[PDB]
RNA sequence: UAAAGUUGCUGCAGUUAAAAAGCUCGUAGUUGGAUCU
RNA sequence: AGAUACCGUCGUAGUUCCGACCAUAAACGAUGCCGACCGGCGAUGCGGCGGCGUUAUUCCCAUGACCCGCCGGGCAGCUUCCGGGAAACCAAAGUCUUUGGGUUCCGGGGGGAGUAUGGUUGCAAAGCUGAAACUUAAAGGAAUUGACGGAAGGGCACCACC
């Protein structure tokens, strides 16, 4: 079973949250991945981008550590990356789903010309950056699919978006920072202001306020 | 205040801020404090404007007011200057007291015994409680600390023009601080004064007693 | 080779080509 | 790297600095870059104050005091140990020490 | 300070501010006349005059020519005009 | 020296909005960054500015609504063809949803879309979306 | 966040800075949603309502969070004048 | 050396915490006390936890304690700790105040109180340190 | 930086004529000395007269005498 | 040929990775402030 | 061990001045110049402006030395999650995939090599311009952890000393 330790994990608990984007809205931060699995979980799919061995030397050879590299997501507008070093691969695995989990983002997806049925590519061009590598995401049209390399190809594919065109600078060849600015850019999508977001934002009761009753009567 | 009357600093209230010297600023003032200010003196102390001073410390009250849970508020206080009065402030409105250390990872290390989530942090000075208001960045938490001339004023969303320094002011103003979320609340009235003098949170300095004694 | 030296070699090679050179 | 934001001196604003001479070795230091020291003693150590003194025809003297500009190159500032070297961070501190 | 209104300064910051770098520019220097215990006539003076101005009716030195404002000689009333 | 005044006048209000501020002050002020300002202003990008009138040349003081993510000149400004405006308007805006591109034309100075509208070219100003 | 029929097609609406218009990202965890207790005109009583203020971190970071505050309770009437 | 280890001094902490109320000013009743309220399996053991407890209580006696928290007693601290003078030190008859601050409260609307006494202001300008 | 005038094509053209001389591919193809010196003459296959076997040892790391024909 | 944004007009670099002339003047070249219903 | 060196005693050219050549330096901020914009703070140099007070100021104002500010141009420094960057770091090395203010020079993996050759300048030394064949999978930058130092500072040890 699950036992909350926070009070966003005991709100979440208490079905007082109705979803992942009441949270999103507060900009709350998520602390324990079983509010991801209660909201998400019957369709979250990770995918292990990369098993790094990185090395520390010491006075007798080489201490040898595990960097796992983890993309989780809905194929329907979440995403998150989540890196874990730890002395064995299958612990570095677990934890790496775990803070993929933790670090879920809402991906933004729109059109690239005329507005029939659902979104489908990003909604403007966007820039994601880590270390000297730098990721560009471009609008694409209907049915084309991912124009990507393979590592911000299954970020993108994770995120739900279905056509988009790719540009990448760097050293690209470090996946880490390849996953860590594809992500950046996919976040990216949610905080582009455009002109269908200018209407004024009507403040709603924050989960901390709505339900305080809650927490002090628990 | 809000333009109401009712609301009004009161004559007695200033001659308090005076006895207390809570106008008396420092030498350096921030380049954020200035609209806080009047002028400065022949001697190099900046004058806090206590009209100002009112103004901030009933926007603070009112921050306070509207959190349904007392104990969701959190006062901090790491000199021992105020500690009486952040002790005393939480005795009163209900608020929750750290009283001094305050360990790192308090609100954002979810392990460590004394791990907590407040929804408002007061703060008495923002150089000496810095770590709060930096942790109170990772968590969504705003702030409202009791900031000199030279306060910084980086993570800190309602500041309160005071002497933060001496202990007769800093005392006052948790003392006022408490009085008017009270009084906006309803537990105590407007029309009396307040049966707890502000001497009840003021640093006393065992010392000056022993010797007085 | 240090830089400077290497440079003073090449040099003195040069003044070697150039008085023999007729 | 560089290491220092002053490379190891203080020539900021102008071209050239006049170099000295190491007091230890005779080596050229431009002179904003010599580690200077002002040396306040006295003529006569101090176990030999009293000596001095009660040799002294008069009353009250005082002893004159020697006064020394030594100018150090930074090999031989860094072997009479007086100044070190400190950590990257220590570096930044222009402080002088208590003394 | 993000919100500073910069359409309508404060007047001391207006004149705190460079003659140049204000929101119109305005000269700091001044027209001023100045009257003598010996004159009939009044004798208009740059506050920065770079000449040495004479009496206008006499012989008497009015300013001396300075790095700034040129310095009046004691003994003559100057006013500001306008 | 200055050359382009516009693109002093549109890098001030870049740096300006992403500074937060809410009033940029343009100095010198000229014909062209007028309109430009009012191109801006029409599609609700910066609101209401006033021309503080020296003797000399211009001033201007934008009210900026915290909506342009980027203004931007193009140097040299270069002539624009009806047929080549896609290509312009698909290398500098960031989607065909939102975003300006402003000529010049013997019309006025006016938007992309606008200037399609009149079927007409010109030589490309700058850009703010 | 509309298509052509017109139902509103984005995930949800993300919350905008009081002070910039800014978009506060879902991660922001410096941003805070400040709640300002309104009172009785009368008798000076938190009356039920509040007046909501969002602030993304980057307005706290750079210490404009107090004065972007002042002036919107100011604007409210929430703050009086001088 | 006699340097207490910090499983001697963790355990004393908590016997102090949880088993006040037993624990008295004599070595050997804490000793006692501490075999019947805990399982030490060790009677050197059992000896410096009951010598560490000892000296803690000596602690509390000086008065407060850094490394410990107990609420049972500091209930009592609050109780002392509300200390009311009689004549309030904010109340003064006479408040000195500068003459700018003496304009500033004029343009307050408090300028006709009655408590205030103007001061004479410094003659010079002379608060900074000298450089150097 | 780099000019960016309406009459600036003539600068950039020749700019860009220059600094291609500094590439490796670029010379080396556009030159005629790669060609002059390569035994080939520019052709994918050649023609030869085997005048001997030999065996070339091959580098440091590794250990092999690769059998090659002078040609 | 693309990959090569490793020739960069779009669109690269020049502190330490390759790199800003020792420093000024200066012709051609390039680029040039507001302003006229 | 050898020292053709470091060290010592000398000591020529040179080091000094004049005239004429040479035109190169880690000639360095290893950072072109002009322009705009974008934080805070205390200093300091020059000029100006304003102001309690102190002092040299001999019936006085001046002015000079201080003190407190302000403005402009400088040499810099501290601080900042402006932003940038591989980072070191930089308030410029920022306002760069949200990529265009103007303009000059200049680089294109490491060597071969600033070499050969041709031209040109110089009395010479040399300076400027300046390859290719061939060779090679790296060379290099920044930072990290170790190991080491004939680097510094602490601590311990009667298998260290006293």
């Amino acid at each position: 079973e699950w036992m909350p330790v926070t009070k966003l994990g005991r709100l979440v608990k208490d079905m007082k949250i109705k979803s992942l984007e009441e949270i999103y809205l507060f900009s709350l931060p998520i602390k324990e991945s079983e509010i991801i699995d209660f909201f998400l979980g019957a369709s979250l799919k990770d995918e292990v981008l990369k098993i790094m061995p990185v090395q520390k030397q010491t006075r007798a050879g080489q201490r040898t550590r595990f960097k796992a590299f983890v993309a989780i997501g809905d194929y329907n507008g979440h995403v998150g990356l989540g890196v874990k070093c730890s002395k064995e691969v299958a612990t570095a695995i677990r934890g790496a789903i775990i803070l993929a989990k933790l670090s879920i983002v809402p991906v933004r997806r729109g059109y690239w010309g005329n507005k029939i049925g659902k979104p489908h590519t990003v909604p403007c061009k966007v820039t994601g950056r880590c270390g000297s590598v730098l990721v560009r995401l471009i609008p694409a049209p209907r049915g084309t699919g991912i124009v990507s390399a393979p590592v911000p190809k299954k970020l993108l594919m994770m995120a739900g978006i279905d056509d988009c065109y790719t540009s990448a600078r760097g050293c690209t060849a470090t996946l880490g920072n390849f996953a860590k600015a594809t992500f950046d850019a996919i976040s990216k999508t949610y905080s582009y202001l455009t002109p269908d977001l200018w209407k004024e934002t009507v403040f709603t009761k924050s989960p901390y306020q709505e339900f305080t009753d809650h927490l002090v009567k628990t | 205040s809000g333009a109401l009357d009712v609301l009004q600093m009161k004559e007695e209230d200033v001659l308090k801020f005076l006895a207390a010297g809570t106008h008396l600023g420092g030498t350096n003032l921030d380049f954020q404090m200035e609209q806080y200010i009047y002028k400065r003196k022949s001697d190099g102390i900046y004058i806090i404007n206590l009209k100002r001073t009112w103004e901030k410390l009933l926007l603070a009250a009112r921050a306070i007011v509207a959190i349904e849970n007392p104990a969701d508020v959190s006062v901090i206080s790491s000199r021992n200057t105020g500690q009486r009065a952040v002790l005393k402030f939480a005795a009163a409105t209900g608020a929750t007291p750290i009283a001094g250390r305050f360990t790192p990872g308090t609100f954002t290390n979810q392990i460590q015994a004394a791990f907590r989530e407040p929804r408002l942090l007061v703060v008495t000075d923002p150089r000496a409680d810095h770590q709060p208001l930096t942790e109170a960045s990772y968590v969504n938490l705003p702030t409202i600390a009791l900031c000199n001339t030279d306060s910084p004023l980086r993570y800190v969303d309602i500041a309160i023009p005071c002497n933060n320094k001496g202990a007769h002011s800093v005392g006052l103003m948790w003392w006022m601080l408490a009085r008017e979320v009270l009084r906006m609340r309803g537990t105590i009235s407007r029309e009396h004064p307040w049966e707890v003098m502000p001497d009840l949170y003021f640093y006393r300095d065992p010392e000056e007693i022993e010797k007085e004694e | 080779m240090r830089a400077k030296w290497r440079k003073k070699r090449m040099r003195r090679l040069k003044r070697k080509r150039r008085k023999m050179r007729q | 790297t560089k290491k220092r934001r002053n490379n190891g001196r203080a020539k900021k604003g102008r071209g050239h600095v006049q170099p000295i001479r190491c007091t230890n070795c005779a080596r050229c230091v431009p002179k904003d870059k010599a580690i200077k020291k002002f040396v306040i003693r006295n003529i006569v150590e101090a176990a030999a104050v009293r000596d001095i003194s009660e040799a002294s025809v008069f009353d009250a003297y005082v002893l004159p005091k020697l006064y020394v500009k030594l100018h150090y190159c930074v090999s031989c500032v860094i072997h009479s140990k007086v100044v070190r070297n400190r950590s990257r961070e220590a570096r930044k501190d222009r402080t002088p020490p208590p003394r | 300070p993000l919100a500073k209104d910069l359409l309508h300064p404060s007047p001391e910051e207006e004149k705190r501010k460079h003659k140049k770098k204000r929101l119109v520019q305005s000269p700091n220097s001044y027209f001023m006349d100045v009257k003598c215990p010996g004159c009939y006539k009044i004798t208009t003076v740059f506050s920065h005059a770079q000449t040495v101005v004479l009496c206008v009716g006499c012989s008497t030195v009015l300013c001396q020519p300075t790095g700034g404002k040129a310095r009046l000689t004691e003994g003559c009333s100057f006013r500001r005009k306008q | 020296v200055r050359m382009n005044v516009l693109a002093d006048a549109l890098k001030s209000i870049n740096n300006a909005e992403k500074r937060g501020k809410r009033q940029v002050l343009i100095r010198p002020c000229s014909k062209v960054i007028v309109r430009f300002l009012t191109v801006m202003m029409k599609h609700g990008y910066i609101g209401e500015f006033e021309i503080i009138d020296d003797h000399r040349a211009g001033k201007i003081v934008v009210n900026l609504t915290g909506r342009l993510n980027k203004c931007g000149v193009i140097s040299p400004r270069f002539d624009v063809q009806l047929k080549d405006l896609e290509k312009w308007q698909n290398n500098l805006l960031p989607s065909r949803q939102f975003g300006f591109i402003v000529l010049t034309t013997s019309a006025g100075i006016m938007d992309h879309e606008e200037a399609r509208r009149k079927h007409t070219g010109g030589k490309i100003l700058g850009f703010f979306f | 966040m509309q298509n052509d029929a017109g139902e509103f097609v984005d995930l949800y609406v993300p919350r905008k800075c009081s002070a910039s218009n800014r978009i506060i990202g879902a991660k922001d965890h410096a941003s805070i949603q400040m709640n300002v207790a309104e009172v009785d005109k009368v008798t000076g009583r938190f009356n039920g309502q509040f007046k909501t203020y969002a602030i993304c971190g980057a307005i706290r970071r750079m210490g404009e969070s107090d004065d972007s505050i002042l002036r919107l309770a100011k604007a409210d009437g929430i703050v009086s004048k001088n | 050396g006699r340097v207490r280890t910090k499983t001697v001094k963790k355990a004393a902490r908590v016997i102090i915490e949880k088993y006040y109320t037993r624990l008295g000013n004599d070595f050997h009743t804490n000793k006692r006390v501490c075999e019947e309220i805990a399982i030490i399996p060790s009677k050197k053991l059992r000896n410096k936890i009951a010598g560490y407890v000892t000296h803690l209580m000596k602690r509390i006696q000086r008065g407060p304690v850094r490394g410990i928290s107990i609420k049972l007693q500091e209930e009592e601290r609050e109780r002392r700790d509300n200390y009311v003078p009689e004549v309030s030190a904010l109340d003064q008859e006479i408040i000195e105040v500068d003459p700018d601050t003496k304009e500033m409260l004029k343009l307050l609307d408090f300028g006709s109180l009655s408590n205030l006494q103007v001061t004479q202001p410094t003659v010079g300008m002379n608060f900074k340190t000298p450089r150097g | 930086g780099k000019c960016r005038g309406l009459r600036t094509a003539r600068k950039l053209r020749s700019h860009r004529r220059d600094q291609k001389w500094h590439d490796k591919q670029y010379k080396k193809a556009h030159l005629g000395t790669a060609l002059k010196a390569n035994p080939f003459g520019g052709a994918s296959h050649a023609k030869g007269i085997v005048l001997e076997k030999v065996g070339v040892e091959a580098k440091q790391p590794n250990s092999a005498i690769r059998k090659c024909v002078r040609v």
